[PDB]
C-alpha cells in the first residue's frame, strides 16, 4: 500500500515464512523516527 | 473475522461457482523458470504461485 | 613498526579473555524456548 | 619513455572497469555481458 | 456479514451504517436468518470503505 | 453411494513438529467429484451405460 | 531444485508444442501459457512469430519476488500475445494475482 487512503483495514503476516501460518494485524500509516521533515529533525537524524 | 481466533479467508472471485460463469473453460500450461537466478526468496514464491 | 608492541599485547589479552569465557561459558548457551511439543523457537516480534 | 606508461596505465584502468561491471549471479548462472567480458580478458591477458 | 450484532458495540465506520437485523431461526436453512435484506461479505484484506 | 464428505486423495500425512498452536490454515475449498465407475463396482457392460 | 542458464527459447517452444497434441482429450478452447519468471534479458520474438503468427495463444507473464532483474521484455511478450503482467513480491500478493 503506497498512499495512506490504501493503508486502511487489515494484511497477514506469514510467522516463520510459511504461506500456510499466518495473522491479522491492522495496516498503519508509520513516519520514520528519524525524519528530514523540518531542518530541526534534519539536524538530529544527522547527528545520529 | 476476530470475534474467534479462525479467521475466514474467503474470496468470492476464488469461489468455483464464480469462476465458471466468469469465461469458459481453458487448457492452460504453467511454464516454471528453473534458472540459478531464481533460487532464493523468487523461487520459493514460485511454487505457491502455482 | 612502532606499533607492534601494542599488536602483540592485543593478540595475547584476545587469548586471555578467549580462555577464560571457555572455561566460564562453554556449552552454556544452547536452550531456547520453544513451542510445546515442536521444533518452532518462540520470540517476541521484535525479539531475538 | 613516455606514452608505453601510459597505454598500459590506461589498459589496467580499462581492466579495472571490465571488473567492476560484471555482475555476479547464483547457481551457476550468466547474463550476456558477463560472457562478452570473459572474452575481453583473453585481450587483458595477452598485452600485459 | 462477520460483525459483532452486540448492539453496544457501535463501531460506525466512515461511510457506512450497519443493520441489527432479527434473525428468526429457519428450516431449509439450517441457521437463524433475515428475510428483509441481504447480508453482505467482504474479504478479509479487503478494506470495506474504500 | 455418494456422501457428504468431501472426495480425499492420497495418503493424508501432517507434520506435528511444525503446526503452530494458533494460527488456522485453510480448510477446504475442492468440489465433490465421485465418479460413476467409483460410487458402484466397476464392469465393462457399466462403462458402456 | 534452481539450476542453470535461462533460455526463453527452448521454453517456448516446448510450451507450443504442448498446446498442439490434439491426439489426447482436451478443452479446446481458451489456449493460454502462463510463464512465471523474474527478469528477462531476451523477448523472443522469433518463437512468437509463427508459433503464434495470429495470436491465438494467449501470454501472461509473471516476475516475482524482489529482484533487480529487467521486465521490459517480459512485459513486451505480454502486450504483444494479449495476455497481462503481474507481479508479486510477496506471499500476501499471491492470493489476487492468481486469480485475476
Ligand atoms: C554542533 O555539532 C554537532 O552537532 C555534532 C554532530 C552532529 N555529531 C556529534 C557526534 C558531535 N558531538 O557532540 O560530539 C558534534 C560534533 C561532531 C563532529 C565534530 C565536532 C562536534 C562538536 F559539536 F563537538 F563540535
Amino acid at each position: 500500500k503506497m498512499t495512506e487512503e490504501e493503508c486502511r483495514g487489515y494484511y497477514y503476516v506469514y510467522k516463520d515464512g510459511d504461506p500456510t501460518q499466518m495473522e491479522l494485524r491492522p495496516r498503519q500509516w508509520i513516519h520514520n523516527d528519524f525524519h528530514f521533515d523540518n531542518v530541526l529533525s534534519a539536524m538530529m537524524s544527522l547527528f545520529t | 473475522s476476530r470475534t474467534p481466533n479462525k479467521i475466514d479467508l474467503y474470496d468470492v472471485r476464488r469461489r468455483p461457482w464464480y469462476i465458471q460463469g466468469a469465461a469458459s473453460p481453458k487448457d492452460m500450461l504453467i511454464l516454471v523458470d528453473v534458472s540459478g537466478s531464481v533460487s532464493g526468496l523468487t523461487l520459493k514464491l514460485i511454487r505457491t504461485s502455482v | 613498526l612502532p606499533l607492534f608492541h601494542i599488536a602483540l599485547l592485543v593478540l595475547f589479552m584476545v587469548i586471555i579473555y578467549a580462555i577464560i569465557g571457555l572455561e566460564l561459558f562453554k556449552g552454556k548457551m544452547h536452550k531456547t524456548c520453544y513451542y510445546i511439543g515442536t521444533d518452532i523457537v518462540a520470540t517476541v516480534e521484535n525479539e531475538k | 619513455w613516455k606514452p608505453f606508461e601510459t597505454i598500459i596505465l590506461l589498459t589496467i584502468f580499462a581492466n579495472c572497469v571490465a571488473l567492476a561491471v560484471y555482475l555476479p549471479m547464483p547457481e551457476d548462472d550468466n547474463n550476456s555481458l558477463n560472457l562478452g567480458l570473459e572474452k575481453l580478458e583473453y585481450f587483458f591477458l595477452t598485452v600485459f | 456479514a462477520k460483525d459483532d450484532l452486540d448492539p453496544e458495540k457501535n463501531d460506525s465506520e466512515p461511510g457506512s451504517q450497519r443493520i441489527k437485523p432479527v434473525f428468526i431461526d429457519d428450516a431449509n436453512f439450517r441457521r437463524q436468518v433475515s428475510y428483509q435484506h441481504a447480508a453482505v461479505h467482504i474479504p478479509t484484506d479487503i478494506y470495506e470503505g474504500s | 453411494n455418494l456422501q457428504p464428505k468431501p472426495i480425499g486423495v492420497g495418503i493424508p500425512t501432517i507434520n506435528l513438529r511444525k503446526r503452530r498452536p494458533n494460527v488456522q490454515n485453510p480448510k477446504s475449498q475442492e468440489p465433490v467429484t465421485l465418479d460413476f465407475l467409483d460410487a458402484e463396482l466397476e464392469n465393462d457392460i457399466k462403462v458402456e451405460i | 531444485t534452481a539450476k542453470g542458464i535461462t533460455d526463453y527459447k527452448k521454453g517456448f517452444s516446448f510450451a507450443f508444442e504442448q498446446l498442439l497434441n490434439y491426439n489426447v482429450s482436451r478443452a479446446n478452447c481458451n489456449k493460454i501459457i502462463m510463464l512465471f519468471t523474474d527478469g528477462g534479458e531476451e523477448r523472443a520474438q522469433e518463437i512468437f512469430a509463427k508459433y503464434n503468427k495470429d495470436k491465438k495463444v494467449r501470454v501472461f507473464t509473471f516476475s516475482v519476488g524482489q529482484h533487480n532483474y529487467d521486465r521490459g521484455p517480459i512485459q513486451w511478450m505480454a502486450c504483444e500475445n494479449k495476455g497481462y503482467y503481474y507481479e508479486i513480491p510477496s506471499i500476501g500478493a499471491i492470493r489476487i494475482n492468481t486469480q485475476e
